[PDB]
C-alpha cells in the first residue's frame, strides 16, 4: 500500500499570502495519477488539481499543483478567507487508491474581541428537572479563549467552537454547564468570565434567580 | 453478441499471454541453422496499460526446454533441446 | 446537471447490515466507475471501494475487505454499497464519487454524503428550548440521538451561528443555534427556530 | 521446472492457426483524431504461428467481425461507451508467398 | 551406412491383417518421419501413410484411411505399418522411405520393398525343369503361387547374359517363368551351370544343374 | 487434393539427346515442396531432385530440375541407356502428399534382329504328364516381334504364352520367351516342333526346330 504523507499537518497564514502544501509518496509515482482535493467542514470534497499539475475547470487560478516522482505540491498563490478547508492529495493509479492524511488551512487576520452573552435556563427545561446555562462568545480572532464559571462568585464546561468563518475568518464559541433543578435552586448569582487577547481586562456576564 | 466493456478491459489489460515467438529472433547467432518448428509458443507480457506514460513489463521470469529439430541445410538434421524465456508475472511501469 | 444523490444511511446495531444507494442523474452510470470514500468523525478521507484501473477489478480497503460489496442497477442508473457485519470503526460519513478517465483517475462529482452510525443505543428525539435575550437570541437543541439535526425559515440568514454538536456523558448530543439581531426589531419581528431530526421523525418548531 | 516439451507437441501447437492476439485499436482505426480509447487494445483471433517453409506464409481463409463496448474518450472533456467493430480470423492456411 | 530393411510381407486372406516392419540402421528413426509408399502390379506410385509437414498430424491415403495405422519402436530403431481389413486393391509392393527436412520434404533412403498378396488361394511351391542346349541355357520355374520367385545363376557369380522373364499367369491360376543365360560354347565343360530358385512363400530352395 | 500430372506418359529418344519431363500441378505450389525420383523395373525409387532444382549428391550432372508455380520440369541433358526408367514427381508440402502418374523413358536405337533358340521339354517334366516347349528370342530391337508355333507343319493356337523382358540398361534391347504347353499324350502324337520368328531386322523368317515326341 502506497502511503501519502502531507506536510505540514495543519498550517496558518494571512490573506494575500503564498502558501504551499507538500505530499510525499512512499514510492515513485508517475505524475498523472496524483490529484488534489479541497474539503470544507461537513461538506463533500471538491476536485482542485488532477494529473499533478492540471487545474480543474472553474477552480480559481491561485491554485496550482506541481511535482514528480515522490514529491508533489499544491500552491495557493494568494490565500483567501474562503480557502479555509482541509486539503488532501490522492493517488489513483496503483491499487488500493489512497488519500493523504490532510492539511488544515487556517486564516490569520487582525485580533478581534468576543462579544459576550449569558442565557439563563428556560422555564420549560426547569419543569423537566435539568438546568442548562449557556454562554456565547461571538466573533473573535484568534480562536484561543478561556471561559470560567463560578456559582455565587467547578466542571461541566462542555464547550463547542464554530468553524472559522469563510468571509470574516472569525470564530464563535458556546460554553454550556448542566445542573439538576435541585442544584440550580441552591444558588442565585450566575457568572461567566471571558479571557481573550483582544481584551486587556476579563469580561463578565451575569444574572440572578434560581 | 457484443463483448461487454469490463470483459474487454480485464482481458486486454497487461498480463502473461501465450505468444508465438520465432526461434531465430531469440537465438540470432544460429545463422547457419534452420529450426523445425520455426517458432515456439511462449508465455510473454502482452496487452495494454492505463496510459501513454506506462509500459507493460515482466517482473518474474522462468525457462522452458523444448525438443526442436536442428537442421544444417543440405547436410543433416537432429532433435536437440532448446531453452526459452517465459514471463510469469507482468506489471504496468513508468516508461524508460 | 450532473448529480450523485445518496440514501440508505442512519443508525445500525453492531453486526448489522446496511445498503447505501448512489443515484446518478445528468449522466449514465455505466459510462463510469463509482467509488466509495468514508470520513470517520474528526478523521481524514479513507478510500473504501471501487473498480480499479490496474487490472479492472473491484478493490476494497483492508478493514472492509470481506464484509463489503459494491454493485450497480443499470436500469435505475444507480450504484450500491452493501455493508455487512458492521462495527464501531465503520461509523462515518460515506460518499460516492465519480471516478473519471477524461481527467485521468480523478473524482469530479461527489455525493452529498450520508452518516452511518454503528450503535447499540436507541433513537432519541430532541427537546427544543429558547435562548431569550444589537441583541443575541437562539435555540437549544438538547438530548438527541443519533446525529444529525437540521435547523432553520428564511428569516435566519445573517448573524446565524449553528454550533457543532457536543456529546454529553449521556451518549446523547446537544446543539445551539444563535442569531444576532437589532434591538429595535425585538417587537416588530417574531423570531422562531424550526428544527428537524429525521431518525426520530421530529419536526418541532419554537 | 516443467517436463521437456516433446518435438511433435511443439510442432502441432505452433503450426499456423487463429490465436488470441492483443491488437492496438489505433492500429485498426488509424484515422481517429478525436478520441483516445479505454482499453487501448483488444483481444482478437488472428493468424499466428509458423509454416515451416520459406515459400509459404500463414494467412486467413475465413474472416468475421466482433463488436466490443469501448470507452471513447475526448481528453479533458468527456467519455462514453461506444460499440466498435473488429476483424477476426476464423480459419488459417499456409499459402505460397506473395511474390 | 544408412539402411532401411523391410519385412512382414507375403500372402494374406481377404479381410486379413498384416504388419510391415521397417528396420533402420546407420541413423536414429526418432530424428525422422518414416513414410509408406506402394505400387500395385503394373501401376504407378501411391503415397500411403506418414506424419505430414502441414500440421504434424498423421495422414493416410483415402483408400487406406480408417484400416491402416503407422507406429514406431524407439528401442528397436524400427517403424511399422499395421494393415487390417485387407482387400484385393491392397495387393502391391510396399516401401518405407525416410522423409527428410535437410533436403526439404524429400525421401532420400528407401526400403527394398515387399509384396503383399491379398488372395483366398493357397501357397504352391514351384517345379524346376532345365532348359538344356555362343549357347543359350536356362531354367523353367513352373506352377507356383503367390509371386515372387528369385532366380540367380551359380550363387550370383554369373550375371552377364542372364534374362529372368516376367511371370505369366496360367489358366490354372498358377504362375510360370523362365530364366535363361547366354554363355560361350567353350565353357560348356570347364564351367558348371546351376540356377538358384527360391520361392519364400512355400520356403522352396531348388538348385538345378543344367547339361 | 493437389493433382500432379506428368507429360508425356512415355518419352522415347536416342542416346546423346536432351529430353525434358513436365509435371503440372492442379494449383500454385512452393518450389521447395517439389521432388523427382527415378525407378528402374522391380527396384525401389531413387531420389534425383529435391526442392524443384537441387541435385541430390551422387546423382549425375546430366540431371537437372526447374520450374515454379504450376509447371515443373526434369531434364536429362544427354540421355544414356541406364536412364531407362519411370520418372515420378512428388509434392511433399501440402496434405495429402502425392506422386505424379509417371513418365516411362525408353531408348531408341538401331534395329537388331533376335538370336533365336528352341528348348525341348525335359525328361523330369515328361514324367509329370506335361510338355513345355520354350522359345527364346534374344537381344533384339524394336520390341515388336511375332512367334509362330508349327507342330508337324501345322500352325498352333491358344496353347502358348509369351513374356517380354524390360529394355536392357546397357544395350537397349529386349528378349522374349514364348512357351508352348501340351499334355504328354499330345506331345507323343507328333515329330517336329518348329518355332517361326518374324521381326523388322529379319528379311526372311528364322525357324528353330527339333524332332522326338
Amino acid at each position: 500500500d502506497i502511503q501519502m504523507t502531507q506536510s505540514p499537518s495543519s498550517l496558518s497564514a494571512s490573506v494575500g499570502d503564498r502558501v504551499t502544501i507538500t505530499c510525499r509518496a512512499s514510492q515513485f509515482l508517475s505524475s498523472f495519477g496524483v490529484a488534489w482535493y479541497q474539503q470544507k467542514p461537513g461538506k463533500a470534497p471538491k476536485l482542485l488539481i488532477y494529473g499533478a499539475s492540471s487545474l480543474y475547470s472553474g477552480v480559481p487560478s491561485r491554485f496550482s499543483g506541481s511535482g514528480s516522482g515522490t514529491d508533489f505540491t499544491l500552491t495557493i498563490s494568494s490565500l483567501q478567507p474562503e480557502d479555509f478547508a482541509t486539503y488532501y492529495c490522492q493517488q489513483g493509479l496503483l491499487s488500493p487508491l489512497t488519500f493523504g492524511q490532510g492539511t488544515k488551512v487556517e486564516i490569520k487576520r487582525t485580533v478581534a474581541a468576543p462579544s459576550v452573552f449569558i442565557f439563563p435556563p428556560s422555564d420549560e427545561q426547569l419543569k423537566s428537572g435539568t438546568a442548562s446555562v449557556v454562554c456565547l462568545l461571538n466573533n473573535f480572532y484568534p480562536r484561543e479563549a478561556k471561559v470560567q464559571w463560578k456559582v455565587d462568585n467547578s466542571g461541566n464546561s462542555q464547550e463547542s467552537v464554530t468553524e472559522q468563518d469563510s468571509k470574516d475568518s472569525t470564530y464563535s464559541l458556546s460554553s454550556t454547564l448542566t445542573l439538576s433543578k435541585a442544584d440550580y435552586e441552591k444558588h442565585k448569582v450566575y457568572a461567566c468570565e471571558v479571557t481573550h487577547q483582544g481584551l486587556s481586562s476579563p469580561v463578565t456576564k451575569s444574572f440572578n434567580r434560581g | 453478441e457484443v463483448v461487454k466493456f469490463m470483459d474487454v478491459y480485464q482481458r486486454s489489460y497487461c498480463h502473461p499471454i501465450e505468444t508465438l515467438v520465432d526461434i531465430f529472433q531469440e537465438y540470432p547467432d544460429e545463422i547457419e541453422y534452420i529450426f523445425k518448428p520455426s517458432c515456439v509458443p511462449l508465455m510473454r507480457c502482452g496487452g495494454c496499460c492505463n496510459d501513454e506514460g506506462l509500459e507493460c513489463v515482466p517482473t518474474e521470469e522462468s525457462n522452458i526446454t523444448m525438443q526442436i529439430m536442428r537442421i544444417k541445410p543440405h547436410q543433416g538434421q537432429h532433435i536437440g533441446e532448446m531453452s526459452f524465456l517465459q514471463h510469469n508475472k507482468c506489471e504496468c511501469r513508468p516508461k524508460k | 446537471e450532473v448529480q450523485l444523490v445518496e440514501s440508505g444511511g442512519g443508525l445500525v446495531q453492531p453486526g448489522g447490515s446496511l445498503r447505501l444507494s448512489c443515484a446518478a442523474s445528468g449522466f449514465t452510470i455505466s459510462d463510469y466507475w463509482i467509488h466509495w470514500v468514508r470520513q470517520a468523525p474528526g478523521k481524514g478521507l479513507e478510500w473504501v471501494a471501487g473498480i480499479t484501473p490496474a487490472g479492472g477489478y473491484t478493490y476494497y480497503a483492508d478493514s472492509v475487505k470481506g464484509r463489503f460489496t459494491i454493485s450497480a442497477d443499470t436500469s435505475k442508473n444507480t450504484a450500491y454499497l452493501q455493508m455487512n457485519s458492521l462495527r464501531a470503526e465503520d461509523t462515518a460519513v460515506y460518499y460516492c464519487a465519480r471516478f473519471v478517465f477524461f481527467l485521468p483517475y480523478a473524482m469530479d462529482y461527489w455525493g452529498q454524503g450520508t452518516l452511518v452510525t454503528v450503535s447499540s443505543a436507541s433513537t432519541k428525539g430532541p427537546s427544543v428550548f429558547p435562548l431569550a435575550p444589537t441583541a443575541a437570541l437562539g435555540c437549544l437543541v438538547k438530548d438527541y440521538f443519533p446525529e444529525p439535526v437540521t435547523v432553520s425559515s428564511g428569516a435566519l440568514t445573517s448573524g446565524v451561528h449553528t454550533f457543532p454538536a457536543v456529546l454529553q456523558s449521556s451518549g446523547l448530543y446537544s446543539l445551539s443555534s444563535v442569531v444576532t439581531v437589532p434591538s429595535s426589531s425585538l417587537g416588530t419581528q417574531t423570531y422562531i427556530c424550526n428544527v428537524n431530526h429525521k431518525p426520530s421523525n421530529t419536526k418541532v418548531d419554537k
